DNA sequence: TTTTTTTTTTT
């Protein structure tokens, strides 16, 4: 029976302690109930590990039914709220209650949830798709009899419902045996609502099987959490749909957590500690990170110094209404077997929003955005590409010299103005794609050769070569002793499955992904006194590449490199003004990028 | 609630004073508006429902929370303060009131169900409209026995049948006579959120607006508006037979006020009647500024105050904002005559082309921005879509027709396969478009003006080849342009130093309303007619062009150029309000045509 | 389960 459960839950809600609050033993739900009573909060994520701390039996009978219990709880709190501080007891609810999954259960996959778990608390993992937009869903329809001056209500449960034409008040009927009552969208109560589908990760599917979907009815407060094309983990009941004996089923979400980083979303706990400010304040914080990027790869001390600036990014101006981009693009022209597709695979996992694409397996409309028709409706809709899904992040395109030439000029737009302007025959718009690109390519025919100069063992039209702030150029000439150190590194790796312990240790990925997000939001400035130094440097460049027989095409787009490649450094050192010591670091980089040819 | 509000609103309408300026203290602000309403037609009063926020705060709560139970009061309380001019002029319809907001209030993604049925302001870009739809207001019944015709009103939002003939009493004989009742209008429009103000990596939404009796045709596809109106949600039925309505409602917006006047852009061509609404204090200013010996170079040099010198391109792009005269050739059977100027910009990378397009597109109203590969042949002019509901092929407008009064910036002009490039041949020379497809045989027209930007072939201006070989465009397309600006990158050290010194400055940190009004004036009241001294310098200016352009192999000259000179010459005269084309207005626009290809 | 128009992958 349940009458005694409504007491065993009130006990737990009024009695529970917790120590990690950083203070003494306060009441995790004691404060919550007050906040809810003062209408400063809407949802109450009752955790289930905490009920499983003093009563591991109630948890057994929740995840077994989870449909009655989610109502007993919303009655317990309904009674406790007045004791802290219309006719139907649901029109005056103005809060909702959600179960946060118990830790003992294990996250299933979409294929695993079978009929033996209909009506139980489950947990699935998947990729979102086709998230709808918020629409008002009714809960308590309020009618009025204009004749007898009254008010009536009715509560809704199904995805459909039949209205009323009674005015069942026996007085109005008895006096006159006549009268109709209107519906009304003021006294009623709506609640947010949106449906979204989930699909399996195409990784965890039998070798050639088709992925299965599931439907999720997000509503209340979980709305607007998940974006389409996203890794997510959902916790909610698994019910059948109302209205022979076969039934179609949907997942009724109670909790939605983004698991993009392969672990969780820890943006709340993302704050750094003073014991880490220790490191960030050290003299050469910029040089520790550089060495702690893909440590499995020997050498390349300078490339890792630039792949960090790409992750931090310069600052972006807007004077007199003339936008200047504040991202950095980098190419890695180099010989075969120098671990470029390793560096890129690493920079993919070290970015909040990232994408990976291959030149030979992606078409030019699949990078930017494509217009596609629906044979069910005949209506053309837009569908973002790679550069759109990687809006505020990084995109990675290896095998960049092998991409078809008509599918490569579709990047010139995204690299300068950072929009995508579509004018096909359904749509006319400009999407926002503020991504910073990182690409890898092989020089001429697989291998650099010293007969032909540059620009002919690179084969990029100047218009695209100049879009890249740093076209880094790696070579591998055999060396009787360097090869020895490289081998003694790789064999250590294959023995221990780790890199050899140097003087210090690389930071964890989880920690760098936070060190950087803290280091983005500074926005330093530029001092006027430097405009004479910078200038001269730039001028000197226009001399060399004008009085040489190998140099690339340099233009007035190179100055903004020096400028935006230094506001990155000055952003690492946590300064709030660019200093003359970073301009020289930038200038050294733009020089250490073509020295591999001399 | 009703009487208590008109009394509080009349006060506002009578005693209000603002620290502002209108039409370039005259205390009776809204009484002056109400006087203007009397001296002319147009019985609408545009009230700003923020002025009512200064004067009061307990109606500004009830106007944005019960707008449909207030705005009738706001009409009545204006009809009575029309007492001053009651006997003078007696119009017929009624007086109106239209609250609005200078600045937006919400997005299209943050409309929540606590906002159902309350004033709301959004902004977007109208996509498509529909044809009028009647909507009944007063029924008109008639009996088959008594043949007596009663006329019941729709009060709450539904029509009720009487069922008793006031004479014969047959208890149901009252048919509904349709074409003797009263109807009103209703149009359906679709917005689309602007690219600005949307989240990271997402696709635009749409929102359905419903216009009404008088706002029924006040907007066109391709316009950027700030719609203000109530936000409603109505049920839907799963069958068109049963009364089983769904539980997820469906929302639209009952528009109340449009606003197309944005501050930063020039005056659109709805304000030609509004040019007579210039302060005579301002026409003095314009006529006097138009007398200084260099008002040409003083206005031109005030375009885009962030580009470096480029002195000629700003001259061309300034003459493009005026255009030749609009002559009326219907008599000579010639047809029509293009009056707008098409400009092409070719030149090696880094020379700031795309910045000029991005600046113009943000200046002119009714414009578009397109690209190379993200635009098709039919998406630029007109496509044919299977309309979803009626399952019929219907015509739509592309980009070159949505502009129609303004500029169609086409970046990346080279990278459009020759199919979609041969489409501009019609719309850019005859100002027309002839469509003959499945069921649609029609002929549109537009008054657009292309502004294109391309790169030389090989993307590098190599001076070994001839000018008609770096561009690599045909002649039947190069002649439809009349200002082909060849930007180049000379390696003068002085220039590089000055440019760098200028560009760095953008990192530290004439008026507009002179130009924004000078342009409206010079459009409204000017029509330069040629002379006989000017016409005698136009003949030789074409007989020499032939001998010049013949040999060099740069770009030949066909008689079409002789018309362009006219187009340019007249367009120069409009700058100084000269109303008559003289000699110098040909030498200037000949030196401009000659000293652009060098 | 048919035409016709428009976009994108594929031989
Ligand atoms: N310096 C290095 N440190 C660590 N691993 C290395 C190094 N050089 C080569 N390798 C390894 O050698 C292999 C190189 O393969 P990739 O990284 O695919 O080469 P790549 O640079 O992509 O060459 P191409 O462009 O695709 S021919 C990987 O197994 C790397 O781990
Ligand atoms: N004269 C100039 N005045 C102001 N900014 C300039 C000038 N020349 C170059 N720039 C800057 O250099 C960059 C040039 O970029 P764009 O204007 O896009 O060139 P572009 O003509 O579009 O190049 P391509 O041909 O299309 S790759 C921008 O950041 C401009 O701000
Ligand atoms: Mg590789
Ligand atoms: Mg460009
Ligand atoms: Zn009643
Ligand atoms: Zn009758």
């Amino acid at each position: 029976d349940y009458a005694l459960e409504k007491e065993k839950v009130k006990k737990f809600l009024q009695e529970f302690y917790q120590d990690d609050e950083l203070g003494k033993k306060q009441f995790k739900y004691g404060n919550q109930l007050v906040r809810l009573a003062h209408r400063e909060q809407v949802a109450l994520y009752v955790d289930l590990d905490d009920v499983a701390e003093d009563d591991p039996e109630l948890v057994d009978s929740i995840c077994e039914n989870a449909r009655r219990y989610a109502k007993l709880f919303a009655d317990a709190v309904q009674e406790l709220l007045p004791q802290y501080k219309q006719y139907p007891a649901e029109l005056m609810r103005r809060f909702e209650l959600y179960f946060q999954g118990p830790s003992s259960n294990k996250p299933r996959v979409i294929r695993e949830v079978r009929a033996d778990s209909v009506g139980k608390l489950v947990t699935v993992r998947g990729i979102v798709t086709r998230v709808s937009e918020v629409k008002p869903k009714m809960v308590v329809a309020t009618y009025t009899c204009d004749q007898c001056g009254a008010e009536t209500y009715q509560p809704i449960q199904s995805p459909t419902f039949m209205p009323l034409i009674m005015c069942p008040s026996q007085e109005c009927q008895t006096n006159r045996s006549g009268g109709r009552l209107y519906l009304q969208t003021r006294g009623s109560r709506f609640i947010k609502f949106q449906e979204m589908k989930m699909q399996e990760h195409s990784d965890q599917v039998p070798v050639g099987n088709i992925p299965r979907s599931i439907t999720v009815l997000v509503e209340g407060e979980n709305t607007r959490i998940a974006q389409p094309g996203d890794h997510v983990s959902v916790t909610g009941i698994f019910l059948p749909i109302l209205r022979g004996l076969l039934s179609e089923t949907y997942l009724e979400a109670h909790r939605i957590v983004k698991m993009n980083k392969s672990e969780d979303d820890e943006s709340g706990a993302g704050e750094l500690t003073r014991e880490e400010l220790r490191q960030i304040a050290e003299e050469d914080f910029y040089e520790k990170l550089a060495a702690s990027i893909a440590p499995e790869i020997y050498g390349h001390e300078d490339v890792k110094k630039a792949l960090l600036l790409l992750l931090v990014g310069g600052v972006d101006q807007s004077p007199r209404g003339m936008k200047i981009r504040g991202n950095i693009n980098i190419c890695l022209m180099g010989d075969p077997g120098v671990a470029k597709s390793q560096l890129l695979s690493y920079i993919d996992r070290l970015a909040p929003r990232s994408q990976y694409t291959t030149g030979r397996g992606s078409s030019g409309v699949g990078l930017t955005a494509a217009v596609l028709r629906d044979s069910v409706s005949g209506e053309l809709t837009l569908e973002g590409g790679a550069l759109v899904l990687a809006d505020q992040g990084v995109c990675c395109i290896d095998e960049f010299d092998k991409m078809a030439e008509a599918d490569r000029t579709a990047i010139h737009e995204v690299m300068e103005q950072q929009t995508i302007s579509i004018a096909k025959a359904g749509i006319l718009t400009t999407l926002n794609a503020r991504c910073s690109i990182l690409a890898a390519a092989n020089p001429a025919y697989g291998r650099y050769n010293p007969r032909r100069s540059l620009e002919q063992n690179i084969q990029l039209p100047a218009a695209l070569l100049s879009r890249f702030d740093l076209l880094w150029l790696i070579q591998d000439r055999p060396d009787r002793d360097n090869d020895l150190r490289l081998a003694q590194h790789i064999t250590y790796v294959h023995q221990h499955s780790r890199q050899p312990p140097s003087q210090f240790e690389p930071l964890d990925m989880k920690l760098m992904r936070r060190y950087i997000a803290m280091c983005r939001e500074k926005q330093p400035m530029v001092p006027e006194s430097l405009a004479d130094y910078i200038t001269a440097a730039y001028v000197e460049m226009r001399r060399e590449a004008w009085a040489s027989k190998d140099a690339t095409y340099t233009s007035a787009r190179t100055l903004l490199a020096i400028l935006r490649l230094s506001t990155a450094l000055a952003r690492l050192r946590m300064v709030d003004v660019v200093e003359k010591e970073d301009v020289n670091e930038a200038i050294r980089l733009m020089e250490m990028s073509k020295d591999s040819l001399l | 609630n009703v009487a208590a509000c008109k009394e509080n609103f009349q006060r506002f309408l009578q005693r209000f004073i603002d620290p502002l300026a209108k039409e370039e203290i005259t205390e009776p602000l809204y009484m002056q508006r109400l006087g203007e309403i009397n001296v002319i037609g147009e019985p609408f009063l545009n009230v700003n429902c923020e002025h009512i926020k200064s004067f009061d705060k307990n109606l500004y709560r009830q106007l944005i929370s019960y707008p449909q139970e207030v705005i009738p009061t706001f009409d009545m309380a204006v009809n009575e303060i029309f007492f001053d001019r009651y006997p003078d002029s007696i119009l017929e319809h009624q007086i109106q009131v239209r609250p609005f907001n200078a600045l937006k209030t919400k997005n299209m993604r943050n409309l929540n169900p606590e906002d159902i049925d309350q004033l709301i302001t959004i902004s977007g870009m109208v996509i498509r409209t529909s044809q009028l739809i009647p909507e009944m207001q007063e029924a008109f019944f008639q009996c088959q026995v008594c043949a007596h015709t009663t006329r019941v009103e729709m009060d709450r939002g539904r029509i009720a049948e009487p069922s008793v003939c006031g004479r014969c009493h047959t208890t149901h004989s009252m048919a509904l006579i349709h074409n003797r009742s009263l109807f009103s209008d209703k149009q359906m429009i679709k917005l689309q959120e602007s690219p600005e103000d949307m989240p990271a990596g997402q696709t635009p939404h749409t929102v359905i607006l419903f216009a009404h009796n008088d706002l029924v045709d006040k907007v066109q596809p391709g316009d950027r508006v700030n719609v203000t109106g109530i936000y409603r949600a109505v049920p839907i039925r799963v069958n068109p037979r049963v009364s089983n309505v769904k539980s997820v409602y469906k929302t639209h917006i009952d528009v109340i006020h449009y606003r197309k006047t944005d501050a930063k852009r020039l005056h659109g061509l709805d304000e030609e009647a509004e040019q007579k609404l210039f302060s005579e204090k301002r026409v003095e200013l314009l006529k006097e500024l138009s007398r200084k010996p260099d008002i040409y170079e003083r206005l031109a040099s005030a375009l885009a105050p962030s580009i470096y010198e480029h002195e000629d391109i700003k001259k061309g792009i300034l003459l493009q904002l005026f255009g030749g005269t609009r002559k009326d050739f219907s008599h000579t059977g010639r047809g029509k005559f293009r009056a707008e100027i098409n400009i092409l910009l070719c030149g090696d990378p880094g020379t700031s082309k795309s910045q000029l397009l991005q600046y113009v597109y943000n200046l002119v109203p009714r414009g578009q921005y397109t690209s190379g590969k993200g635009s098709s042949a039919v998406g630029l002019t007109a496509y044919v879509m299977k309309d979803p509901e009626t399952r019929q092929l219907v015509l739509q407008t592309g980009a070159l027709v949505l502009s129609d009064n303004g500029i169609c910036c086409i970046d990346e002009f080279d990278k459009m396969n020759e199919s979609t490039r041969s489409v501009l041949h019609e719309v850019m020379e005859q100002q027309t478009l002839s469509i003959a497809k499945a069921g649609i045989i029609c002929q549109l027209n537009a008054r657009t003006s292309v502004l294109a930007a391309a790169n030389p072939i090989e993307s590098q201006w190599n001076p070994k080849k001839t000018t008609i070989e770096n561009i690599q465009l045909p002649h039947t397309l190069l002649s439809r342009f009349d200002l082909i600006f060849l930007l180049l990158d000379p390696q003068d050290e002085a220039y590089d130093r000055r440019l760098a010194h200028h560009l760095v400055a953008l990192y530290y940190q004439l008026d507009m309303a002179v130009l924004k009004d000078y342009i409206a004036y010079a459009h409204s009241t000017i029509m330069p007619r040629l002379s006989e001294e000017a016409s005698q310098a136009l003949i030789e200016a074409y007989v020499d062009m032939r001998k010049i352009g013949s040999s060099r192999g740069m770009v030949s000259a066909y008689p079409r150029q002789l018309e362009s000179l006219i187009r340019l010459a007249e367009a120069h005269a409009k700058v100084r309000l000269s109303n008559k084309v003289e000699a110098i207005d040909v030498e200037e626009a000949k030196r401009l045509h000659r000293e652009a290809l060098k």
